[PDB]
């Protein structure tokens, strides 16, 4: 029960690929390119380095998954020829990505003909070329298009209904992208211990916390709560944690502001961070 | 729970170094061609100590223009020093009730003297001493450190000898005093009634 | 396929993990008459390894190496393949069988070893035909410039040491040796060699023929007596069938022992190989890579009575052949090779010359 | 900027303290993350420049523990990294008789180099990741069965080697503890939970067994540029007590552990660490004319050494004056 | 009859031949509590022999010959007997339980066969109070002559090899070597002393502490560092639990140890013993006959757990601690007796002019 990550059954000149080494030869290392459904391939020993290689064993630790660039295929005899001399941290940081977000569209995919129960591989097929193969070749870009795709469909079930697959199988699908890829939780925490010793010293406390609790926006409500008798602890559960952490920092500027304006002490005993 | 912190009281408050401690504080004094208050720096920072406040009273400017010039108060020391002097501190009990005027500490802080030489890691007895307190609900004040040793070595010096009564299965504190001058030394049996199944003298 | 071949007899606990067979009992039981599975010309060469018909640690890789041209030359690639990776596939059950038949050498292995890079770096775009007869070539140039040449420059170095009137003492059998000796000899050197021998191949006889009919005084004993000999002897000559990469010698059974003799004599210690018997390998003792030739060998007839003739009878009792000992680096004075006279310290840095 | 001097500084602390990081594998891995990342969060215009830095670096952090030779190791292995990358990209050594026979600068930034130099190092940090497998591979080599092995201390190369040889063959393995620290309890029970039929002893005994012991297997912890061992206490006695029976002696020990410095360093030489462990604070007045010396560390020459085994395969003691030769340059040994 | 004592825990399988006993158990569990069997003198001397209460050789022999006597002085003969084969036959079963408590050595072995060669020459006209008197005397002046006597004799032939200003290495713990070293220092001579010791008995400590009082500036480590402190030490003082009739020395574990890696560092080998330590017997390994302490003993704590507490979980782990070791003749120099200084391959001559 497997299919390929993409449509192409063969990768074309010059892809940089995921594999998987499972044994050493004399010209070089067998590996399996992961999304292309474990064909064998082939690292030559005159690419595994720029500089003077002694042994095969020196890089290669069979067993773990590489970013392997591809220069020459043969697909009559089924020979794909590797090289990993020629790649770049850049491609491979995008190949990793690339590979793990298929990987995801792979699983979410495989739960779903799993849980239809589709004992052969041919309905699994059908499956991942109705689905996963249109939005690749509307948004012409392998990989990246089905996993935005699905990744926009989770909150808008509307592209997903174009799917002509069924209605049991459009629910399944459906489910499990709504199940698996909407993880949006995040919490922002910050203390601060803020007090003044005036003449309306709880008056003046109880405004500036007013006003910093007054700049929370819209699904982000800073719940300000006394930790200590000197100390204060912001915590707030939204998502987006990049704007969540500048909401906060805002909120605790303002709170400094209205405070040091009362004529009062304010201090940040720890920055915003995450649970 | 928050950093470790520590009260490193930078004066002594009895005189046992006439004449030498009239023109440079014995805080000051090098021991191995290194000031004591820098192997008590070390020792505090070594055992994870992140706040330290040095309390130091007599002849406090030659101790804070020796620390300003020292490795921990440069900006990339993890153990942050505070300097604080007062010519009205006249004992340890004094630097206490200033601690907790201005409130320094907010838990389980360290209180040791700037004459300390050692390399104790504090990470066990810490970590016994919050369990203790946790589970007993603010009953254990403090955790005195000793370390084992012979009533001959050298280091067991006749003034400063004591021998301690303490409860051998929690590690609990019953009795102690100082052996200067006697030859015979004496219990209540107060200790006795609560503790029966266990009490040892060491 | 191929069956694997049946152990005999019992073996030393502490070589238990070695194969140990006999002569007797031979794998083409089991095989094709007109042989399909393993070629004809690989099917006579482990029957003649494991009958005992070709013996040097030279002649075996002569013989590997003019049967493999005769695997090449009947080579034909299957359709929509690549050569240089289906030859390689389909020589290596080749060399398995052949290892059934008997464990391979240290020559054979640097000789399989190069044959696969030569392959490995046959180019995909060239002919067949061009190919086949390019591996050819590289085998008999492989053949000429490692064992002729190798042998003739050994033999011109050698000749310096052997000086007038002195004596040599030479091991087993080998073909280096007796070339460098009957050279030496014929370029006006005269001198006596005494030759040791040890059972139960006793193939010091060989050598000895060699020398009486190339003219030289000989003189013939059995190892055990060498203590008594070794008091009259000027130099230990010696042969190797492997170099180590820490500078042990790989060799017949009794050489280590003449070269520990040797040096309770003060007697100096040369050994004569060529470089292409250099391994990167290196082991400290005998026992963890070696060989157990037919325990029914060690069989002798003593009078009218053998003593071991049913010796499967006695459980507890164990008969081991060694075909191999290492001798320590400190026990080797030269090392001769086409390269020159080197101590016994620089066998690895041939192996570093001869790589690049 | 900010945090590579942070790190640095918690780097050079950890070393100078106490332990951290537990193996040498680690610590090596972390000093060439180190190095990578002053590589990269740092300028500089010629690579002389970028070398002054390096040696700067590894400088104050070999003075923090002279006794952890990896970390001097990964800052020379980074120098000759640099060494051979400039020589490449600008023209096309090691200073022997043919050079000599047939008869530099620094300067001229190139803009390549970098961006190379750093794949090197990463290519290092691969070969660090497969080390300890690779020297195990090739144990059933060096193993036959009912076989006697002798061992001392801890080492967890030697750790994996006899582990990955029980797969496949029954063997005795007798472990003598290192005392003060007895870590070779440690190792016995790992070893006995792997069903190798282990056997403890005291590292008093190592002379009075060696009479039945059929290999010693050893691990290290620097290796010098004669051959020589920088080993723990009772090691040289070991070596001593298996040249007496001549029994090999097996040295495990990876490619990192490899220092171009001699033995004419006596006095930093050994770890003199505090003597509570050998004479305890208890023993009361005779410690104030006593004097205890507890080194953790001694010298092993190359004469007693057998064969090494390391990532690249076997070699003879012999042959590490090529091996360094190979991995260090001549003026990058006084740092 | 006397139990035999179990064996304790799994043994070494070179080492299957010889008894190991756990100094937990003993045999008075099975034994009347007023002695009848065995004297109780005798079930007194094993019990301090088997938790380690007596642990020199000179130590036990002294305690053994004291028991001894102390035994004699009660013996009775029974009616129709005589007293020269009936106190043998009736010392047999006290030497078997000593052995059951704790393996002889060799100076309770020599006392043994001294004592009844004794009492076998005791004449059958002898009265009994004057053949106990007699017993009792030779006891004595075999004590004398063969400690006290032997070790004045062999402190004074040392004073000469010790000299000004020169470092003297000893191993573990003996009287005769602390005497040398105490008498020497008292003379006149001036010089340090190097302590070595090793687990689990750590018995250095003992003449470390007597080297302390004494004076002499002393310096301690433990054994696997010796070979640190070798080229700075000029002379190795070692004593002997036995010296073998081919000159082999029996001793503590280390001894052999010590004096391979002295030769490694050319050193000087002095051993020191009486001659009533002489044995005829010879062995060329410390396998074939040796002693097997508790294995428990071995057990240390580092840090806060102990490696080795339920050893005997693990099927496959054994616990190994030797008593003695044999040192080769040919790694020791002198042999310093009470009748001088003797090469190591002297020592048969010896034992052909004491007997």
């Amino acid at each position: 029960l497997s299919c390929r990550f993409y449509q192409h059954k063969f990768p074309e000149v010059e892809d940089v690929v995921m594999v998987n080494v499972r044994s050493i030869a004399e010209m070089g290392a067998y590996v399996s390119l992961l999304e292309y459904n474990n064909i064998e391939g082939m690292i030559l020993l005159s690419e595994l380095s720029r500089r003077r290689i002694r042994s095969i064993n020196k890089l290669i630790r069979i067993g773990r998954n590489e970013c392997v660039v591809v220069i020459r295929v043969d697909k009559e005899k089924g020979y794909i020829d590797l090289s990993k001399r020629r790649v770049s941290p850049e491609e491979a940081i995008k190949c990793e990505d690339k590979f793990t977000k298929s990987k995801t569209v792979y699983s979410i995919l495989r739960h779903v003909a799993e849980v239809l129960e589709y004992t052969k591989d041919e309905q699994l097929e059908s499956l991942f070329q109705r689905t996963a193969w249109v939005f690749d070749d509307k948004y012409k870009r392998p990989g990246y298009g089905a996993y935005d795709a699905f990744k926009h469909a989770v909150s808008d079930p509307s592209i997903l209904d174009s799917l002509d697959l069924n209605e049991d199988e459009r629910e399944v699908l459906i489910n499990n992208i709504n199940r698996r890829l909407t993880p949006q939780a995040v919490k922002i925490r910050a203390d601060i211990e803020v007090a003044c010793y005036g003449y309306e010293g709880i008056d003046a406390v109880k405004e500036a916390l007013r006003a910093g609790l007054n700049c929370s926006t819209e699904n982000m409500p800073i719940k300000i709560n006394l930790i200590a008798p000197p100390r204060y602890v912001m915590t707030t559960t939204t998502l987006e944690r990049t704007e969540g952490l500048s909401v906060l920092s805002q909120a605790m500027a303002v709170i400094k502001e209205k405070i040091e304006e009362k004529r009062g002490v304010f201090n940040v005993q720890m920055e915003p961070k995450v649970v | 729970p928050p950093p470790l912190q520590a009260v490193l009281v930078a004066d002594s408050f009895d005189r046992r170094f006439f004449p030498i401690s009239k023109d440079q504080p014995r805080v000051l004094l090098p021991l191995a061609n290194v000031a004591l208050i820098d192997y008590t720096l070390e020792f505090l920072t070594a055992t994870g100590v992140q706040e330290t406040f040095v309390f130091c009273c007599w002849k406090a400017a030659q101790i804070k223009e020796h620390l300003l010039k020292s490795k921990w108060c440069r900006p990339t020391s993890l153990n942050v020093v505070r300097i604080i002097t007062s010519e009205l501190y006249r004992s340890l009990g004094d630097v206490l009730r200033d601690v907790d005027a201005k409130a320094l500490v907010r838990s389980d802080f360290l209180l040791v003297y700037g004459d300390v030489i050692s390399n104790i890691n504090i990470t066990r007895a810490l970590e016994e001493h919050r369990l203790r307190r946790k589970l007993e609900k603010n009953v254990s004040v403090m955790t005195m450190i000793f370390k084992e040793s012979s009533p001959s070595h050298p280091t067991r010096c006749h003034e400063d000898n004591v021998v301690v009564a303490v409860d051998s299965t929690t590690n609990r504190v019953l009795h102690f005093q100082k052996t200067q001058g006697l030859r015979r030394f004496a219990f209540p049996l107060s200790l006795f009634q609560g503790s029966s199944d266990g009490v040892e003298v060491r | 396929q191929v069956p694997t071949r049946k152990d005999y007899g019992s073996k030393v606990s502490l070589f238990s993990h070695l194969p140990q067979y006999s002569r007797q009992n031979s794998l083409t039981q089991f095989m094709s008459i007109p042989s399909s599975v393993i070629h004809p010309a690989m099917v006579r060469l482990g029957l003649q390894y494991s009958q005992g018909l070709v013996s040097g640690s030279n002649a075996r890789c002569i013989a590997l190496l003019r049967a493999l041209q005769q695997v090449i030359q009947d080579y034909t690639t299957p359709p929509n393949e690549e050569l240089s990776r289906d030859l390689v596939n389909k020589l290596k059950p080749y060399m398995s069988f052949l290892t059934q038949c008997r464990p391979l050498s240290a020559s054979m292995h640097n000789a399989i070893k190069f044959l696969n890079k030569e392959i490995t770096s046959v180019g995909s775009s060239k002919r067949e035909e061009e190919a086949k007869s390019e591996l050819r070539a590289a085998i008999d140039r492989y053949v000429q410039e490692k064992i002729v040449l190798a042998a003739q420059a050994i033999s011109r170095f050698a000749y310096q040491k052997i000086s007038n009137g002195d004596v040599i003492l030479v091991y087993g059998c080998s073909s280096l040796v007796s070339r460098i000796l009957q050279e030496a000899w014929t370029e006006g050197r005269r001198f006596r060699v005494v030759v040791v021998d040890s059972r139960p191949w006793l193939e010091g006889r060989h050598t000895l023929r060699s020398l009486v009919h190339a003219g030289v005084p000989a003189s013939y004993l059995l190892i055990p007596a060498a203590s008594y000999v070794l008091p009259e002897v000027s130099k230990v000559l010696l042969g190797a069938h492997a170099l180590l990469a820490n500078g042990s010698v790989m060799s017949r059974v009794g050489t280590a022992q003449l070269a520990l003799v040797a040096r309770a004599h003060n007697v100096p210690v040369l050994v004569c190989c060529e470089t292409y018997k250099f391994c990167e390998r290196v082991q400290t003792d005998a026992f963890v890579s070696n060989e157990l030739d037919d325990p029914d060998d060690l069989q002798c007839k003593r009078g009218e009575h053998v003593a071991l003739a049913n010796w499967q009878n006695h459980a507890s009792l164990r008969l081991l052949n060694l075909v191999y000992d290492v001798t320590p680096p400190e026990l080797v004075d030269l090392v001769i090779t086409e390269l020159g006279m080197i101590p016994c310290s620089s066998v690895p840095v041939v192996l570093r010359v001869k790589s690049s | 900027g900010s945090e590579l001097s942070e790190r640095i500084e918690s780097f050079v602390e950890t070393l100078k303290r106490g332990g951290g990081p537990r193996s040498s594998e680690e610590m090596a891995r972390e000093t060439l993350g180190l190095l990578r990342q002053i590589i990269t969060d740092h300028r500089w215009s010629n690579a002389g420049e970028l070398m002054e830095l390096i040696r700067r670096e590894g400088r104050r952090m070999t003075a923090a523990q002279p006794s952890e030779t990896t970390v001097g190791n990964m800052v020379r292995r980074v120098l000759k990294i640099i060494r051979e990358e400039y020589g490449r990209l600008h023209g096309r050594q090691q200073e022997s008789l043919h050079k000599l026979l047939t008869s530099e600068d620094f300067s001229f930034h190139y803009a390549q180099l970098q961006s190379n130099i750093i794949e090197a190092i990463n290519e290092l940090l691969v070969e660090l990741e497969g080390t300890m497998e690779n020297i195990a591979a090739q144990a059933l080599e060096h193993i036959h069965s009912n076989e006697v092995i002798m061992t001392i201390g801890f080492s967890r190369t030697v750790e994996a080697f006899l582990k990955e040889a029980a797969r496949k063959r029954k063997f005795h393995v007798i472990v003598a503890e290192c005392a003060p620290f007895c870590q070779g309890h440690e190792m016995a029970v790992n070893l006995s939970k792997a069903g190798i039929e282990t056997t403890v002893m005291t590292d008093a005994a190592i002379f009075a067994v060696m009479s039945r012991v059929n290999k010693v297997i050893i691990g290290t912890k620097t290796i010098l540029a004669n051959g020589a061992l920088r080993a723990v206490t009772g090691t040289h006695t070991l070596a001593l007590a298996a040249k007496h029976h001549s029994t090999p002696l097996i040295v495990c020990a990876p490619m990192f552990k490899l220092s171009p410095q001699f033995p004419n360093e006596e006095d930093s030489f050994h770890k003199f660490v505090a003597p509570e462990e050998v004479l305890p604070f208890t023993e009361g007045d005779i410690l104030e004319k006593v004097s205890v010396h507890c080194p953790v560390f001694d010298y092993v020459p190359p004469e007693l050494i057998t064969l090494f085994i390391s990532n690249i395969g076997g070699n003879a003691p012999s042959y590490i004056y090529r091996l360094m030769s190979e991995l260090y340059h001549p003026d990058d040994h006084v740092l």
